[PDB]
């Protein structure tokens, strides 16, 4: 899964 | 609602023993009863309602995926009949986690979006409604998916407006929203060259920007651009 | 409850995907429904009843652990005076956790004990009932304290003496109530001389029987084993 | 803390 913040 | 007894500056403090603890249902509660006091949030509270959340639907997130792949591994050729218990449980926490997510839009809604009025509460509270509207998209399979999408998209679209006219391009919030509608892009909305270009652009301009930073904002700043290259690595 | 309409073979494929979602609470809710349909339960559920209860009540217990070293800590000389704030909320976890305790304890006493005959479930269920007391001995403040903990020690007794009677020394159930009973003696009753001396004493009988053994057996008993070491070792 | 199981 990408990054998210 | 069973905070509406709690003192405001206790809830908070409760939040903070919740986190340390890493409780964090308990924290997202603390913080519900903190919103509904009606007054608006700080900077830290911000990050604490951010945080609480966050880890309790990342955690109904990461479930779903388990259960729907075991789902899906189910419905393949060769797979033999299990009955309906698989499809019954990824629903239980799907309505669960939609419910989590309704929870939190309701907050945004009733009533801190239009109470926020400076760029940094405004844009971070529409990142949220961008975020949690995804988290709908992710699950959504019926005649609403579309709506769904679309109200993600025109959330974090406003706050990606007031950012760039409002932030320097450094700033950790215009940062973090310009990430997650990236990933919205990539993941949501089919785009994946948009994500890419948003990722791409959203880095340079921050780079180019670093120099008029201290030391303590350089870190923070490059924290963030760091994961929009991890990003662009993934997916190039 | 709320699981009585649930058939108990979803509740034990229910308790499966939990597991595998690493939703515990959900997985313990499910074991709950299982037990409470009145037939004994397998070997295989017997573990699932465990790993979920365990998981459970082992992230209670680790919170509580935070909140009540803040709570110590803000009672020490030159600490800030912050109110009611640390002990309210260590007391709602301790609650919780109290609540879980009495649930287990409860499905023991009703009546899995008392329906299990053959030595491998009576010795995992009494086992399971000195765990929990002891988990309420770890909280336990009140005029009540040594009868929980004499109800703990009971327990594990009566488990030790069917064990001895009925199971060769490598057998796994006999491995970790000794495991357990072990720590009980060190962390609870104040008898680290006792602690030692079953652990050594359980490690040293189970390495003369493992010759009896095949690979796959050798592996489950020496796993055991190596946290008898482990412990002897932090002990001395 | 001792390990258990
Ligand atoms: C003043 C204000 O409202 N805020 C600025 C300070 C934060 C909350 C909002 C805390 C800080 N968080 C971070 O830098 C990290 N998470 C994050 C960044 C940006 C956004 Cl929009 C959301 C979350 C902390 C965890 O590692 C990633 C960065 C913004
Ligand atoms: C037949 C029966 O009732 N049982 C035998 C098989 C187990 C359940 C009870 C699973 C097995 N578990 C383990 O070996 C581990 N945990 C554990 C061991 C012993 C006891 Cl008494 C409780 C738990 C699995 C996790 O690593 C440690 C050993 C017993
Ligand atoms: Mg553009
Ligand atoms: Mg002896």
């Amino acid at each position: 899964f990408p990054a998210t913040v | 609602g069973a905070m509406g007894s709690m003192e405001r500056a206790s809830l908070i403090q409760k939040a903070k023993l919740a986190e340390q603890a890493e409780r964090y249902e308990d924290m997202a509660a603390f913080m519900k009863g903190a919103v509904e006091k009606g007054e608006e949030l700080s900077c830290e509270e911000r990050n604490l309602l951010s945080v609480a959340y966050k880890n309790v639907v990342g955690g109904q997130r990461a479930a779903w995926r388990v259960l729907s792949s075991i789902e899906q591994k189910s419905n393949e050729e060769g797979s033999e009949e299990k009955g309906p218990e698989v499809r019954e449980y990824r629903e239980k926490v799907e309505t669960e986690l939609q419910g989590v997510c309704d929870t939190v839009l309701g907050l945004l809604d009733s009533h801190l979006i239009k109470e926020a009025g400076d760029a940094e509460s405004r844009v971070f509270y529409l990142k949220m409604k961008g975020d949690y509207y995804r988290y709908l998209a992710e699950v959504a399979t019926g005649d609403d998916k579309k709506r769904i999408i679309d109200s993600a998209r025109s959330a974090y679209q406003e706050a990606m407006d007031i950012s760039k006219k409002e932030m320097p391009p450094t700033n950790p919030i215009r940062l973090g929203l310009a990430l997650n509608f990236s990933v919205f892009h990539y993941e949501i909305a089919n785009s994946p060259e948009e994500a890419i270009s948003l990722a791409k652009t959203t880095f340079d301009e921050a780079m180019a920007d670093l120099h008029t930073l201290s030391e303590d904002s350089y870190k923070d700043s490059t924290l963030i651009m760091q994961l929009l290259r991890d990003n662009l690595t993934l997916w190039t």
